[PDB]
RNA sequence: UCGA
DNA sequence: GCATCCGTGAGTCGAGGGTAATAACGGCAACGGACGGGCCTTGACTGTGAGGTGGCTCACAAGGGC
DNA sequence: GCCCTTGTGAGCCACCTCACAGTCAAGGCCCGTCCGTTGCCGTATAATGGGAGCTGTCACGGATGC
């Protein structure tokens, strides 16, 4: 069980990036600050669903570990999913309530 | 997201040169070991393990703290790279 | 089961003591090894003999133990023996308190010349003793004499010598041919128990 | 695939993605340290651990 | 042939 | 100038199982490879020898305890 | 009031600390020796022009052809 500790540890402070196929834009890729949960499934975020064009009828997805201090840096700044609210489209917000947050608000 | 994300991307006139700062940094930090930080000791980014608070081993964090409290210099043809690394080696041996 | 070679170790002191051996063929030494480098010899484990006793009351060997034959061992875990497995455990163990004590006194009995008769005598009932035309014979070096009759080998060499010129024995290539059992027990006094 | 203890194919449109988001050291690591650069990854593992 |  | 053929393209990522079948031969000759041994190049052991030198060897005459 | 264990002291006698030779043994190499496997020729009735095709795109750029 330390060894699992020491994993927290490890992972701290570090981000992954997570990849759905097809990857039309560049919100294809996000950048994630990862939370070790029990389990064999990877949990994301609702509002990112969008971007993805992801649910939850069976999609997979696949994650990544940028290693050099210059990779983390990237990721955490520019790739980070909260940094990028907005469609470089159109400039409208893609990162938005949607679904069952429309319908309760 | 990242704290004070908006005022860091403030002081640069592109993300990526942000980015280049924040990740160099933490390469000064991690080959010197944190003793040349700018930072004070109660200003020290912390992380809660089983025992308790402890430094926080993440450099890329450091750094981008550092940067937000405007201490460090950055820029292009500041100094020689041979020179800044010696007199870094001085200050703060390895 | 596990099979070892001359000189190959079957564990090592301070390392984890999680297995229980059994020797059923060959011959084991188990050593001792100081800073200085000298080896001496602790025990001698015969086919039958249990071995890596460390694993029934500590977590890591204090010992070494050598092959100085073709080995087959038997690995064994202590947390299931039942009652017949701990009762030929606790009486082997016995026996080889005896024979470790009689070795004991072995050590500190007569001169060099009568410690090495007697522990070639000893070595003649072991399986390190085989037979041939020229006679009993035993495959051993003068480094594990002297390390077994508590001298170094310079000495050791000097009285083998000394029983050449005599014609009690016979050497070459790590064997020892022993010629005259009747002088060689005159020699060694009181024997050495071999089981 | 996972039968052959397999990685994940980083395609052209992961790379285009990449390219996009101007992150050049994580492209250059996906394209080198990560896969065919032996030097690289050798050199790069031993200085991870 | 599947899955998204 | 306007039909016509040829060459080249035609979304990403992931998952699991499958693989063969065949009609031509002897008479020599000689390499190329398995084998049995003898000369080596060390590596692990014998067989001295010359210097020191511990600590057994071997009888005295009683001091404290029970 | 009688046992258990002590404190010197002089003198050898095997046993240990260097310093070196020779000595027996094992993978290792080369030899040649032999033997098995491989490469080559020669086969004289007459023989004399192949054989499997693969079919339900579709649109463009470019060379080529009346
Ligand atoms: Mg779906």
């Amino acid at each position: 069980d330390e060894v699992w500790d020491a994993l927290e540890e490890v992972i701290h402070g570090k981000v992954v990036l997570l990849n759905r196929a097809p990857t039309l834009h560049r919100l294809g890729i996000q950048a994630f600050q990862p939370v070790l949960v029990e389990g064999q499934s990877i949990q994301l975020h609702p509002l990112v669903c969008e971007a993805f064009n992801a649910d939850f009828d069976g999609d997979q997805m696949a994650v990544h570990v940028p290693l050099s201090s210059f990779a983390q840096a990237e990721a955490r700044i520019q790739m980070l999913s909260a940094h990028n609210l907005l469609s470089p489209a159109s400039g409208e917000p893609l990162a938005k309530p949607s679904r069952d947050i429309i319908l309760g608000l | 997201a990242e704290p004070g994300i908006d005022k860091l991307f403030g002081m640069v006139d592109s993300k990526y040169r942000l980015t280049v700062v924040v990740a160099k940094r933490a390469q000064q930090l991690l080959r010197h070991g944190f003793k040349n930080t700018v930072l004070e000791p109660e200003e020290r980014p912390k992380m809660q393990t089983l025992e308790g608070l402890f430094d926080d081993p993440n450099a890329v964090t450091w750094a981008m703290k550092e940067l937000l409290t405007g201490r460090l210099v950055f820029g292009e043809n500041l100094v020689p790279e041979d020179r800044l690394q010696k007199e870094m080696e001085r200050l703060y041996p390895v | 089961m596990k099979r070892f070679a001359r000189k190959e170790t079957i564990y090592l002191r301070g390392e984890e003591a999680r297995t229980l051996y059994r020797l059923e063929e060959g011959l084991v030494r188990v050593v001792e090894l100081l800073p200085d480098g000298r080896l001496i010899t602790l025990r001698h484990v015969l086919p039958g003999d249990y071995f890596g006793e460390e694993a029934l009351e500590g977590k890591a060997y204090r010992y070494t133990a050598e092959a100085m034959t073709e080995a087959v061992v038997q690995g064994l875990e202590p947390r299931a023996m039942d009652h017949e497995a701990l009762h030929r455990v606790a009486r082997n163990l016995a026996r080889q308190m005896r024979r470790v004590q009689a070795y004991e006194a072995h050590l500190q009995t007569g001169e060099l010349r009568a410690r090495i008769a007697r522990y070639l005598l000893f070595l003649a009932d072991t399986p390190l003793s085989a037979r041939d035309r020229q006679g009993i014979y035993v495959t051993v070096s003068h480094e594990e004499i002297a390390d077994a009759t508590a001298s170094i080998r310079e000495s050791v060499s000097k009285v083998l010598a000394d029983l050449r010129r005599e014609g009690l024995i016979a050497t070459a290539y790590r064997r020892v041919y022993l010629l005259d059992l009747a002088a060689l027990e005159r020699e060694a006094g009181s024997a050495l128990e071999a089981a | 695939g996972k039968a052959q203890f397999g990685g994940q194919r980083f395609g052209e449109m992961e790379v285009w993605a990449l390219e996009a988001y101007g992150a050049a050291h994580t492209l250059q690591e996906m394209l080198t340290l990560k896969s065919d650069d032996i030097e690289g990854r050798n050199a790069a593992y031993e200085a991870i651990i």
